[PDB]
């Protein structure tokens, strides 16, 4: 009724609609390297009226949590506001351990009021969580209605079928270092149209000293020779 | 139509809210009305139908005093109209306590206009079948009249009409060279134009409500003495 | 407890002592009376040590996640703002005296915070129960627009006199130095006080204090 | 730490500019130990310049 | 015909409920075998795609208390707030009591606030039916099966998956009571589990189990790594050569 | 007064490698003993203990709620506690109660899971942290502790001269005050092992 | 069903009510400019007044939210001057709670928030009003948003609202794709040209009402008449 609802015999309809509806149409790929965890997803703005660095496709949650996600951005901005919320409660609560890595699976799973209470009409978007405060990295994607699935490399647009075909078969692997980024931007380049440059991509970077949202000088070195 | 007219919380396929298009339908539908701001003030009349002659001297009035200088001319669902009418005196009291003084029409008829857009925003409650013109006057800030509409928003009108005949009175409204006619004259008009608006043509006899706003009276929007304005309401039959 | 701040030529330079006592016993030597907020702002405390880190931690937090949300640095009036708020609400309950300082994009700030909610702008800014000490000395040695070493040498001086001068305070200094590039902690930055060294050795072997019982519980 | 391989490009450059095979030659089979030391993907296309500027100019058919 | 949730059949069904606890089937596949010293679950794990790290470490057994585990074989949605509600009330009667909370108790619990939750308000119902195993003093190795509907039930060798009458019936085939040993209830879970999983030589990945045993005084829950399930598999698959082979 | 109701001293210092934490075992109203084997250390974890000092009734129910806390905990993240972050955790307890307070003074000593680093803490009654690594101590007679340790401890000591010197202390400060004694506990974490030593005191 | 009444999520992916709101905003019959130069963002809008009764003062459609953020709102007058209302307050709360000025991006986004809530749950609906707000912010030159009944805020340099917007925007896309950075004299008269090439009217110096912030001057300046009629003779010269 006022929570997340409409559960026939055997199927969550308005849950597989909303899954429907995230499906979006930006690639938003992730892929967890052995040095750290790389989500990188495509800013494909109508037209040049729009401006790319006013808004943001990854949010810094604190530290070292980084996030992407997926369609429906009104309905992420929210999202990842609580999600700072609640890391900050976190952290405060459980004063200084540095929370990232030891919360990335924490703040993943407190990821239920993002969905198990829905709030009648349940959120539209899916979300990647990068963390690295654990001498270790992660990667978790968060659905409009599921909760952590602790991927190695996804993606969740609207080829993220073939962008996943793509990253197992490219053998995102374990070995990878850090520099795993060029697999993660050509992983984009199968689910993009147009020369994409510097302001078209925006993908941010969490290694074990923290994450950090790559500027355009950075990404279109890591763009020039692909 | 069908499944999108049911509850103000559904948009129409076009963008609309027909909820608000059917409350302006009984507005449409309810007894006209006319307020004319004149060079010194602001002067209101209403006609209103009696019904029956069981009733008393003019009661229901389509008048009402929502403040010390502040008036309130109502067209519509009359009921409604009361309650909004006892909502605006309720405003200007609050005002008055917190920041003191008079407060100004502008404001008054912008803040109803917001309570009449969040009782039209919401599913569960229904918006507001009245339109009204607020009218006062003062030294400082002259004369105004603001006119809301069922769910729209206040406009500064230097003369306005709503109700069953809202064309009909704004053709010989802008006839009319206000903006340099005193009060006195204002009123005349406005019964003339009232009488030119049809009254027993296909309904019964009707009632001359008229409100007075002005230096004139100093403020203190109060109604014209019907004694010595029956005079204009003869001015207005011939 | 004896925090002091000064606002030099191109920032600000905080000063605190590390003694937290409970009644007249010493209970802490090294206590961080000098808090973490952005990486542009820090700010002292003194008063009660518990209501103050509470207080600290959580305007820290609120205005990291303020600055996560607009992308810019926070500002150090919006600190005050918050701070002030949040005492003001408790109408002094909140036993915690505090000295706010930062560097903003408008210019380095220092400011004062009262348990009752008072605040104020002050070019230097003294606070604790040894504050009478270190406001004395910056009165005698302040001189606007004074460079980076003569300032911390200015606040070291007044935080010395304050633990020489209040049985209540030092047995550190803690500094830190910011401006509008650099954030600079220092920790105990001058010691003036050393133990000395215990004569002989007051030490006990084993084979002594006897015991009744003892249980051994072996871990992987 | 990335300068070194910065002054490998600078020097591809100019024997480009210059003309020069036996040096870039040399130079190609020298850096293989900072090709192993940094990005695959970086180095890769590293690689692949130097490559393409070597063959650009000099037709050694018998030892391209 | 269904409606509001809150609502009956013109027979008098709470067809609602029937039909989330059926589709509890659908999907999930969990077994609890209990043995005298050692009860243990074994659960099938689903997706197996090799994009995953594995790293939570445990996603159908869960720890909820240190004298007990579950297994939940519905949405995951409900599945999480529902063994935070349990760890909860769990830790609750621990601070309450000063004592580990006895099984039965606890099962009770949560099967309350199951029906609470089909039972008032506009609420669904929640679709999710899970297994506890756990030690007592009263009552020692117990095992107990919840359904959606919050009619728990004391089983000792049941499955709440999607072959679950398969399961259960070879269970009851090669169940042997007051015999039965830890080693024997784990190679009678995997050979079930191989049963009701078509693809034979099962992967110790695909593949989760937990054992709970009693030590010297203190409860052991032990989830099974994937060297000792394989090695596991391998004497089973031993067996299964033996006997077929001596016909 | 309030805090000298029940009695009670609480001891913990560091060694190398290894830390050591100690109480008295004594409990009762302001002037007799009801009990000798009262319990103010608990164990949080595997080389992790907590000892209060207070009232015992604020001493048991601090204990409890922070022994439901750190379960559920535990349960949550599935990884062992750090003791700076039970101690955070501690300080938010007491904190939750600011106008209400546990009259409590709780110390925190163990060793990392991993590092097996030592650490050694205290708190006041509203919370305040106070993170060394020498000693701190807590009750009515806390100062005599500070006293004694002054100059008994030495850092990098080894496990043995560190039970010693924490016995040393417990028992002269247990004998030099009114309220507190009669039976001292002493538990000794090393990276592989706990040491829980009863020490002979005078019962008086 | 109810996909298409009801603020839910569509069997076939989408959101349908809020599509239906956008299309409300282009319902009610105007249009506005917005663009962005090389120092200031000037916003222009057409004052649609039928007959003079009304009064040509207070018919406006741009409003003050604080000293130095201007919007202009369209779409149904009631919502947006509901939205002018909660932004004002937002852009107050915010001086309250911090100390500098609301930044015009950070208003933007609050107004976006409280769409985003508005078009979740199911008791409200959202508002049908799309609102385009500037504003001088330092280390930033001028700034230019737009929040929608979505909840969905961005745009910058040129970006237009109202019936035909479409060809504002597309003809804006031209000029800003001619390379030339626009000073405050082209700025404004880039916007009267776009407006006028929308709705061929060449603009009689009564029936818009321009808002101005410039860096060196900050507020937002309502132009007079003396001035849009000023620049109205510039630009046709």
């Amino acid at each position: 009724f006022s929570l997340t609802t409409f559960s026939p015999s055997g199927k969550l309809v308005q849950i597989e609609y909303a899954l429907a509806a995230v499906a979006g149409g930006a690639p938003s790929v992730g892929i967890k390297a052995a040095n750290g965890v790389v989500l990188a997803t495509e800013k494909k703005q109508k037209s040049i009226l729009y401006d790319e660095r006013s808004v943001h496709k990854v949010e810094p949650i604190t530290k070292h949590i980084g996030l992407v996600y997926s369609g429906m951005g009104p309905d992420y901005r929210v999202l990842v506001h609580r999600a700072r919320k609640l890391a900050q409660q976190y952290y405060l609560v459980y004063q200084e351990p540095i929370p990232t890595a030891q919360l990335v699976q924490r703040v993943a799973s407190v990821m239920q009021e993002y969905t198990q209470s829905g709030g009648v009409r349940p959120f539209g978007v899916s979300l990647l969580i990068c963390g690295w405060n654990e001498g270790r990295p992660y990667l978790f994607q968060s659905d409009p209605s599921g909760a952590y699935f602790a991927w190695k490399a996804t993606a969740m647009g609207k080829n993220y079928v073939n962008g996943k075909t793509f990253l197992e078969k490219r053998y995102n692997e374990d070995l990878e270092l850090e520099d795993a980024i060029h697999t993660a931007i050509l992983t984009l380049k199968e689910s993009f149209e147009g020369q994409m440059t510097e302001d078209n991509i925006e993908v941010g970077i969490c290694n074990e000293a923290g994450f950090r949202r790559l500027t355009p000088t950075e990404v279109k070195d890591y763009l020039a020779a692909i | 139509g069908t499944g999108y007219d049911l509850s103000a919380s559904t948009f129409s396929p076009d963008g609309r809210v027909f909820q608000v298009e059917y409350a302006m339908k009984a507005v449409e539908n309810s007894s006209t009305a006319i307020g004319i701001r004149c060079k010194d003030g602001v002067v209101f009349g209403v006609e209103k139908l009696v019904l029956s002659k069981l009733y008393e001297e003019g009661s229901n009035k389509r008048l009402f005093n929502v403040d010390r200088h502040v008036g309130m001319a109502v067209a519509g669902l009359l009921a409604d109209a009361r309650s909004l009418a006892d909502i605006a005196r309720e405003e200007a009291s609050n005002f008055r306590s917190n920041f003191g003084y008079n407060i100004p029409l502008k404001h008054l008829a912008d803040r109803v206009a917001m309570y009449v857009h969040a009782y039209t925003l919401y599913s569960a409650v229904r918006p507001f079948g009245c339109s009204f013109m607020l009218g006062s006057y003062s030294v400082n800030d002259g004369a105004q009249l603001y006119m809301i509409d069922p769910s729209g928003v206040s406009y500064g009108y230097w003369g306005c009409a709503i109700g069953k005949a809202r064309q009909a009175a704004k053709t010989e409204i802008e006839k009319l060279q206000m903006k340099e006619m005193t009060c006195r004259d204002i009123v005349k008009e406005v019964a003339k134009i009232i009488y030119i608006v049809h009254d027993e043509v296909k309904d019964k006899a009707f009632e001359l409500e008229l409100s007075w706003v002005g230096e004139l009276t100093n403020g203190r929007h109060e109604i014209v003495p019907k004694d010595i304005r029956e005079e204009a309401e003869k001015y207005a039959k011939e | 407890t004896t925090i002091a701040g000064v606002v030099y030529k191109d920032g600000i330079v905080l000063g605190a002592d590390t003694r937290a006592t409970e009644g007249m016993v010493v209970a802490d030597k090294n206590c961080s009376k000098i808090h973490f907020i952005s990486p542009n702002i820090y700010c002292c405390g003194a008063g009660t040590a518990a209501d103050t880190d509470m207080t600290t931690q959580l305007i820290s937090s609120n205005l990291e996640l303020h600055s996560l949300s607009t992308g810019r640095l926070p500002r150090v009036v919006t600190a005050n703002r918050m701070l002030k708020q949040m005492l003001f609400r408790y109408q002094g309950y909140i036993g915690a005296a505090l000295v706010l300082g930062g560097v903003d994009v408008t210019g380095p700030h220092l400011y004062s915070i009262y348990p009752h909610g008072s605040t104020d702008k002050l070019p230097y800014v003294t606070m604790g129960s040894g504050s009478l000490a270190a406001m004395a000395v910056f009165e005698d040695k302040f001189r606007p627009d004074m460079e980076e070493e003569e300032a911390k040498n200015l606040v070291s001086e007044a935080i010395a006199a304050g633990i020489f001068n209040d049985l209540g305070s030092g047995s550190n200094i803690d500094l830190c130095v910011i401006s509008k590039n650099k954030l600079d902690f220092l920790r105990p930055y001058t010691v003036p006080n050393k133990k000395g060294t215990r004569l002989g050795r007051y030490r006990c072997e084993k084979g002594t204090t006897a015991v009744l019982t003892e249980k051994i519980t072996p871990l992987e | 730490v990335q300068v070194k391989e910065q002054s490998i490009l600078e020097l591809g450059s100019l024997l480009a500019k210059t003309g020069q095979a036996a040096e870039l030659g040399g130079l190609l089979k020298y850096v293989r130990p900072f090709l192993n030391s940094i990005s695959k993907a970086k180095a890769a296309r590293l690689v692949r310049s130097l490559l393409d500027l070597f063959l650009d100019m000099e037709a050694a058919t018998g030892q391209e | 015909y269904d409606s509001r949730t809150t609502i009956f059949s013109p027979e008098g069904r709470l067809y609602q409920v029937e039909y989330a606890m059926e589709a509890i089937g659908h999907a999930g596949t969990c077994l609890g075998i209990l043995a005298n010293d050692g009860v243990l679950l074994a659960a099938e794990r689903r997706n197996i795609h090799k994009l995953l790290d594995e790293v939570f470490f445990s996603e159908k057994i869960y720890k909820l208390n240190e004298d007990m585990a579950c297994s939940v074989a519905g949405i995951t949605s409900d599945a999480n707030v529902l063994t935070n509600e349990l760890r909860l009330i769990a830790q609750r009667y621990l601070l309450q009591y000063q004592e580990p909370i006895p099984c039965e108790q606890l099962v009770t619990a949560l099967c309350d606030i199951k029906q609470a939750y089909t039972q008032f308000g506009g609420k669904r119902p929640f679709g999710v039916s899970l297994l506890y195993i756990g030690w007592d003093k009263h009552y020692g190795f117990q095992l107990y099966q919840s359904d959606p509907s919050g009619n728990y039930g004391g089983w000792k060798a049941t499955c709440i998956g999607n072959n679950s009458a398969a399961a259960v019936s070879m269970l009851k085939q090669d169940y042997k009571e007051g015999e039965m040993t830890l080693k024997s209830a784990l190679a009678l879970a995997i050979k079930v589990l191989n049963k009701t999983m078509d693809v034979s030589k099962l992967s110790a990945e695909k593949v989760e189990i937990a054992t709970l045993t009693r030590e010297n005084g203190k409860t052991v829950i032990r989830v099974l790594k994937q060297k000792e399930v394989e090695q596991l598999i391998k004497k089973h698959e031993e067996e299964e050569a033996k006997a077929e082979r001596e016909k | 007064s309030i805090m000298s109701y029940n009695g009670g001293a609480v001891m913990a210092m560091k060694g190398k490698n290894c830390v050591a934490i100690a109480a008295d075992r004594r409990f009762g109203i302001q002037a007799q003993m009801v009990t000798t084997d009262f319990q103010k250390i608990f164990p949080m974890g595997d080389r992790l203990y907590i000892g209060l000092a207070g009232l015992a009734t604020d001493v048991q129910t601090v204990a409890q709620r922070l022994k439901f806390r750190l379960n559920l905990y535990e349960l949550k993240e599935g990884r062992q506690i750090k003791p700076y972050t039970l101690m955070s955790m501690v300080a938010n307890l007491l904190y939750e109660k600011r106008f209400g307070p546990y009259y409590t003074e709780p110390v925190i000593a163990g060793l990392d899971p991993k590092t097996f680093k030592p650490f050694i803490c205290s708190l006041d009654l509203i919370g305040c942290p106070m993170v060394t690594d020498d000693f701190v101590v807590s009750g009515t007679c806390a100062e005599q502790m500070y006293g004694m340790c002054e100059s008994l401890w030495e850092p990098n000591m080894d496990p043995d001269h560190l039970f010693e010197t924490i016995s040393q202390a417990m028992l002269n400060a247990v004998d030099r005050d009114a309220v507190s004694g009669m039976g001292v506990i002493v538990h000794i974490i090393e990276k592989d092992k706990i040491t829980t030593r009863t020490l002979k005191a005078r019962m008086d | 069903g109810f996909d298409r009444h009801i603020t839910i999520f569509s069997p076939e992916g989408r959101l349908y009510q809020v599509e239906y709101a956008f299309k409300a905003i282009n319902q009610g019959g105007l249009t506005s400019v917005a663009v962005r130069g090389k120092d200031c963002a000037v916003i222009v809008t057409q004052k649609k007044v039928p007959d003079k009764l009304l009064d040509s003062s207070t018919v406006t459609h741009l409003f003050k939210i604080t000293e130095n953020i201007g919007c202009v709102m369209t779409g149904m007058t009631a919502d947006s001057r509901s939205q002018v209302q909660r932004a004002r307050y937002e852009a107050a709360n915010w001086k309250y709670k911090y100390g500098y000025e609301i930044p015009v991006d950070m208003l933007c986004k609050r107004i976006a928030d409280i769409s985003q809530v508005y078009t979740q749950n199911a008791e409200m609906r959202p508002l049908g009003c799309c609102m385009i707000l500037i504003g001088i912010d330092e280390e930033q030159g001028p700034q230019v948003y737009k929040c929608d009944p979505a909840g969905y805020y961005c745009g910058f340099k040129a970006t237009a609202a109202g019936v035909k917007q479409t060809e504002s925007t597309s003809f804006l896309e031209k000029k800003v794709k001619k390379k030339f950075d626009w000073t405050f004299e082209q700025t404004v008269e880039t916007a009267i040209t776009c407006l006028s090439t929308v709705l061929s009217i060449d603009f009689k110096p009564s029936e818009i009402e321009v808002g101005v912030v410039t860096v060196e001057n900050p507020k937002f300046r309502i132009l007079t008449e003396a001035e849009i009629d000023a620049h109205l003779v510039a630009l046709a010269e």
